[PDB]
């Protein structure tokens, strides 16, 4: 610490107020709020003859005549100046750019088009060209860096992600310590190979710009939010981790009381299955800030599998007593119906949170659970594929279209969709059982062997393992294998042994084929034993192994 | 004086299919090598 | 001129004079249904003559200058199907079928990759 703590306080109160100033709320709120957590140098290139536009420009974007302020500015040649208008332009486009098919379901209502953008690339690449100073050498300041990140968002708009990268990093090496630019970098992945690739790159081939940025922060390692960005990037998707946990702690050392620290840090816990911790860590911070409503909807998803609805309601009174329109607090109250099997209503509250962003985070997928349970099985499927377009990163947006094609007849679109969410989330055990269930459709017996295996390596606790040892003598019944039948059956009869003899009906069937196995094989006296073991089921099965009882006697 | 759309031709039905009954051959013949 | 010597199925000389225009129209003609089209036939002609490799690139190239059509998609679907790379196909023709509504063509497409899919046992 010592005076590096001092060196970030005086560079982040720059990030909150520049940021603040030329219309980033997103960016500078997270700074802002940073100060507080944390433990009026004023410049820009302006003159007076343009300065007035800035106020004409930033007051009349403050009052949301969004369009007033593209004509006003139409001629400004103003570095920076000229971001304010297009990133005006940008937004007065995107209201109006609603995709039908994903309309019908945001409405319900049920009743030029891109080229603006278009203009809006071609416009930033002339004014990039023509201008004075290119992004090379220890030129440009922090007004070129918003230009290069308003250039990036619009790449990512067509699908340019593989060019947006590249314009997203060159706008960091110019201005660091803006955190809205990092979010849109994170949408970039969708994939965990390059994320060790890009990190390579950050380590080697990047480089920032000493000029613009105080000491100790030209570095990489000694830069506080580049740890920032290895936690966002290893919650996201945990693949394999470098330094995740030795970096984690110095971070927590520095930023005391945080709150964000502490909701991702919390939100950790919900990623590993750990609620009775993680309700715990959420109820800390509701304590220090009752009103900060960010990631609050995660706080209701956990209330949700434990169904504690009274304290739940609770919950849903206190964000909507504050606040009735923001996203999180509509579907904090819309998954507060899932509770009271008011699945048909709950679309409603989730259709309204999504208007609100119409850029969540997974409620999309929340929005199609409550459709399946309807049975709908078509707007849930289409409602479905929408957060694959937003996220394709999302598990829950696959693993849905997967499992309502199980539904469906046709298995074969199922396997495509459960295998991009198998690279995406492997360490789960049913994504890959459900995985091999749905192939054994295809008559590619091998595979799903090889499937299954791991499907049983990684469903832990043995006692769920006896369900699935009958399936893999199914399939081995199949082929040429009925030894192997009878080696696993074996283990699930012995699983009974180790499960206090639950005797259920999966075993029921795997003793009576054994006892039937071992007569075919002339062991009268050995399936005689696993005759009587059979003492409970259905009647069909008590009559069955009696039959095979007296047989066996017979032939001793 | 207007121009329309120049003229431009897409993947036939022919073809595609030829495509895909060659697909079909080279997904027949190697299984029975594996077999 | 290149679309008349592609109808006859010369392949060549069609080829030729596509990258005659397209050379001569290098420097203007940036977008509004020219270079798009140009690129697209001589794409579309390298996929008949089975030199895939330029094609992916120049489809790839029309692709990342406009993203609503159908057809590139389709096309890309196709060239991918050519060679062995079904995991970068099938996402095409699912957007592709998103995209327009029929595309019967791009259906019969798709469900061979999802019998391919099935048939094939990667790790």
């Amino acid at each position: 610490q010592d005076k590096i703590i001092h060196d970030i306080r005086i560079q982040l109160r720059k990030a909150a107020t520049e940021l603040s100033r030329w219309k980033l709320y997103g960016s500078s709120k997270w700074a802002a709020e940073a100060l507080a957590g944390l433990a009026p140098q004023n410049g820009f290139g302006l003159s007076e003859t343009e300065y007035d536009l800035y106020l004409l420009g930033s007051t009349l974007f403050d009052a949301k005549e969004f369009d007033r302020c593209v004509f006003f500015l139409k001629d400004v040649t103003n570095p920076y100046l000229k971001f304010l208008k297009l990133y005006s332009k940008f937004l007065s486009w995107d209201k109006k750019s609603q995709e039908s098919m994903e309309n019908i379901l945001t409405t319900g209502k049920f009743t030029e088009s891109q080229s603006n953008i278009s203009s809006i690339l071609k416009e930033i690449n002339t004014f990039l060209e023509s201008y004075e100073i290119k992004i090379d050498d220890d030129e440009a300041d922090l007004g070129l860096a918003l230009l290069y990140y308003l250039r990036g968002v619009i790449l990512k708009q067509e699908k340019n992600i593989s060019k947006a990268m590249s314009s997203f990093l060159k706008s960091l090496s110019c201005y660091s310590f803006n955190w809205s630019c990092w979010l849109e970098l994170m949408d970039c992945l969708q994939k965990v190979d390059d994320a060790l690739l890009l990190n390579n790159y950050l380590y080697q081939n990047f480089q920032f710009k000493f000029s613009e940025n105080l000491g100790s922060q030209r570095t990489i390692e000694f830069n506080i939010m580049i740890k920032f960005f290895k936690l966002k990037v290893f919650e996201e998707l945990n693949g394999q981790l470098e330094d995740y946990f030795e970096d984690l702690e110095f971070l927590l050392q520095v930023f005391p009381n945080f709150t964000f620290l502490k909701a991702y840090n919390a939100t950790i816990s919900y990623n590993n299955l750990d609620y009775v911790t993680a309700e715990s860590r959420f109820d800390d911070i509701v304590k220090q800030d009752p009103y900060r409503l960010n990631d609050l909807e995660t706080y209701s998803n956990i209330l949700y599998v434990m169904q504690k609805n009274s304290k739940l309601a609770y919950l849903a009174q206190f964000v909507s007593q504050i606040d009735r329109f923001r996203p999180e607090t509509c579907c904090i109250i819309a998954n507060y119906y899932s509770a009271r099997q008011e699945h048909e209503k709950s679309i409603m509250y989730f259709r309204r949170a999504l208007t609100l962003d119409k850029k969540t985070t997974n409620a999309w997928t929340l929005m199609g659970h409550e459709f399946v349970e309807l049975s709908n099985s078509h707007a849930a499927i289409e409602c479905y594929r929408r957060a694959v377009d937003i996220c394709p990163r999302d598990f829950k947006a696959w693993f849905g279209l997967g499992q309502a094609y199980a539904l469906l007849d046709m298995h074969l679109y199922s396997l495509y969709y459960f295998q991009k969410a198998c690279t995406l989330k492997p360490w789960d055990r049913r994504i890959w059982q459900v995985l091999g269930e749905c192939y054994s459709k295809t008559g590619n017996k091998v595979e799903a062997i090889k499937c299954y295996k791991r499907s049983i390596k990684a469903s832990q606790t043995v006692d769920q393992n006896t369900s699935i040892y009958y399936r893999l003598a199914q399939l081995y019944e199949e082929l040429e294998d009925l030894q192997e039948c009878k080696k696993f059956m074996m283990k699930c009869v012995d699983v009974e042994e180790l499960l206090e003899g639950i005797v259920t009906d999966e075993t029921v069937k795997a003793r009576l084929w054994l006892a039937i196995f071992e007569i075919k094989a002339g062991n009268y006296q050995l399936a005689y034993d696993y005759a009587m073991g059979v003492s409970s089921g259905t009647s069909q099965e008590i009559e069955e192994a009696r039959m095979l009882a007296r047989e066996c006697r017979r032939h001793m | 004086m207007i121009r329309r759309a120049p003229t431009t031709l897409q993947l036939s039905h022919d073809d595609v299919t030829s495509l895909i009954d060659d697909l079909n051959e080279q997904k027949l013949k190697q299984q029975l090598n594996i077999e | 001129m290149g679309v008349m010597y592609f109808k006859k199925n010369e392949f060549v000389k069609a080829k030729k004079y596509l990258k005659k225009a397209l050379e001569v129209v290098k420097d203007l003609d940036p977008s509004s249904r020219t270079t798009i089209s140009i690129q697209l036939n001589l794409g579309h002609t390298y996929r008949k003559l089975n030199e895939n490799e330029i094609a992916i690139k120049c489809f790839r190239c029309v692709l990342e200058k406009n993203d609503k059509n159908s057809e590139i998609h389709c096309s890309l679907g196709y060239l991918y199907l050519k060679t062995k790379k079904l995991q970068k196909a099938i996402d095409h023709l699912h957007k592709s079928l998103y995209l327009k509504p029929n595309n019967s063509s791009a259906t019969a497409l798709l469900k061979n990759a999802l019998e391919l899919n099935v048939t094939l046992s990667l790790d």
